[PDB]
């Protein structure tokens, strides 16, 4: 045949591959955690979303931190090799490194070790994708006014905030990062790689939204996602 | 609006 | 006129903008740090590089942990109007969230902070790379055989290497990430996004690197680079 | 080959 390039993913295996939502909305009582008003929407848009993208989409609600790390253990043992790509979503309460299951927190460190490229093999040289709306600390962003492969490759982790900050999510609208998140895949999947997606998602979070508290020290507040990115190709959901 |  | 579109960064200003490069090979004996060999090799392929692509270049050796913050201040409160961009190259020793001065660590966040759309207004909207060869911890890769805009908004971080990970450097070619960084702009700076051409370094570094050591520990390893990106437009090297 |  002719010139050939290898320059994006391969994601025409029959399968796009699964698309995990941990979707923790309630919180055991002696955790001290609020509940997550507005996350179902985010769900439910996660979940459409993705469906049209041709996931395999699988919800799971209000798991203990148990339950998350057998889930993703369980998930990185399946056969993946008729799919592409994998997803994970989490939705939750967070702090730097961490999300909280409903009784405690879970190192992200460890759920993404399940998906290594020696340990999960039927994903290897395949794109892992973790999205995550938690928070990353305390911070708030006042604004201003205008042979072999690492084992550690093939993995993007999209996280709503900048690393040390708060993330933010509205109890009727859901949260900032995935309501821009959901919006773009549907506008641009069939379009633009995912870097480039991704980046639309930060700048409508940066510019369209902006905290109001009756509380100053939460008021007027900005947000920007962070990309961290470990891809060693471009991807498209699109093929052909 | 609340943060998580 | 007719449709006008924006999801691109302006960078057909007077001037692309300044290119700092701080390159620290030799440090104070109290420290216990050993020399860099191979980073005057990456110090030197850096200046051209970003030479060709119409920076400003600055190149400073052998800073102290003073002096790294009296520079970034300074340049901070350098008039920037005229500049499209900025970018910041740190060659050092490191840990994550630190690079070191010739005399003691620097925090990363306490130089990026200078430059924060609140305090740098000059480079308001325009991005902000700074661009990291150092360690982020002491992890080896094994491999495998195959109104307002926020103040964070607008950096990216790419990093040589992934968070808690050794980074390489070779002692007659200069470090595995910033050979590959240079070879890729070179390649593709007038063709590719810079996000595709920081996806191009992930692949080179992760694919044609590994580590050669007469130490089992050491020998054999890996190495994937970390791109964290808050842009929130494309980034194209060229215009019009 | 070394490590930073
Ligand atoms: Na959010
Ligand atoms: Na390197």
């Amino acid at each position: 045949s002719g010139i050939s390039l290898d320059n994006s993913y391969k994601m025409d295996y029959p399968e796009m591959g699964l698309c995990i939502i941990i979707n923790n909305k309630n919180f055991h009582k002696s955790t001290g955690m609020t509940s997550r008003s507005g996350t179902d929407v985010d769900a439910a848009n996660l979940r459409e979303t993705f469906r049209n993208l041709k996931y395999e989409v699988r919800n799971k609600n209000d798991l203990t931190r148990e339950e998350i790390v057998e889930l993703m253990r369980d998930v990185s043992k399946e056969d993946h090799s008729k799919r592409s790509s994998f997803v994970c979503v989490l939705l939750s309460h967070g702090e730097e490194g961490i999300i909280f299951g409903t009784n405690g927190p879970v190192d992200l460190k460890k759920i993404g070790n399940f998906f290594r490229g020696d340990r999960c093999r039927s994903l290897t040289g395949k794109p892992k994708l973790f999205i995550i709306q938690a928070c990353r600390g305390t911070e708030l962003d006042c604004g201003i006014e205008t042979h072999k492969i690492p084992v550690e490759a093939d993995f993007l982790y999209a996280y709503s905030t900048a690393p040390g900050y708060y993330s933010w999510r509205n109890s009727k609208d859901g949260s900032w990062f995935i309501q821009s998140l959901c919006a773009m895949l549907k506008q641009y999947a069939d379009k633009l790689e995912f870097m480039h997606i991704l980046t639309r998602v930060n700048r409508k979070v940066a510019t369209e939204f902006e905290s109001f508290s009756f509380d100053a020290t939460f008021h007027a507040k900005k947000q920007i996602p962070c990309i961290h990115s470990m891809l060693t190709k471009e991807l498209y959901f699109y093929h052909h | 609006d609340e943060v998580d």
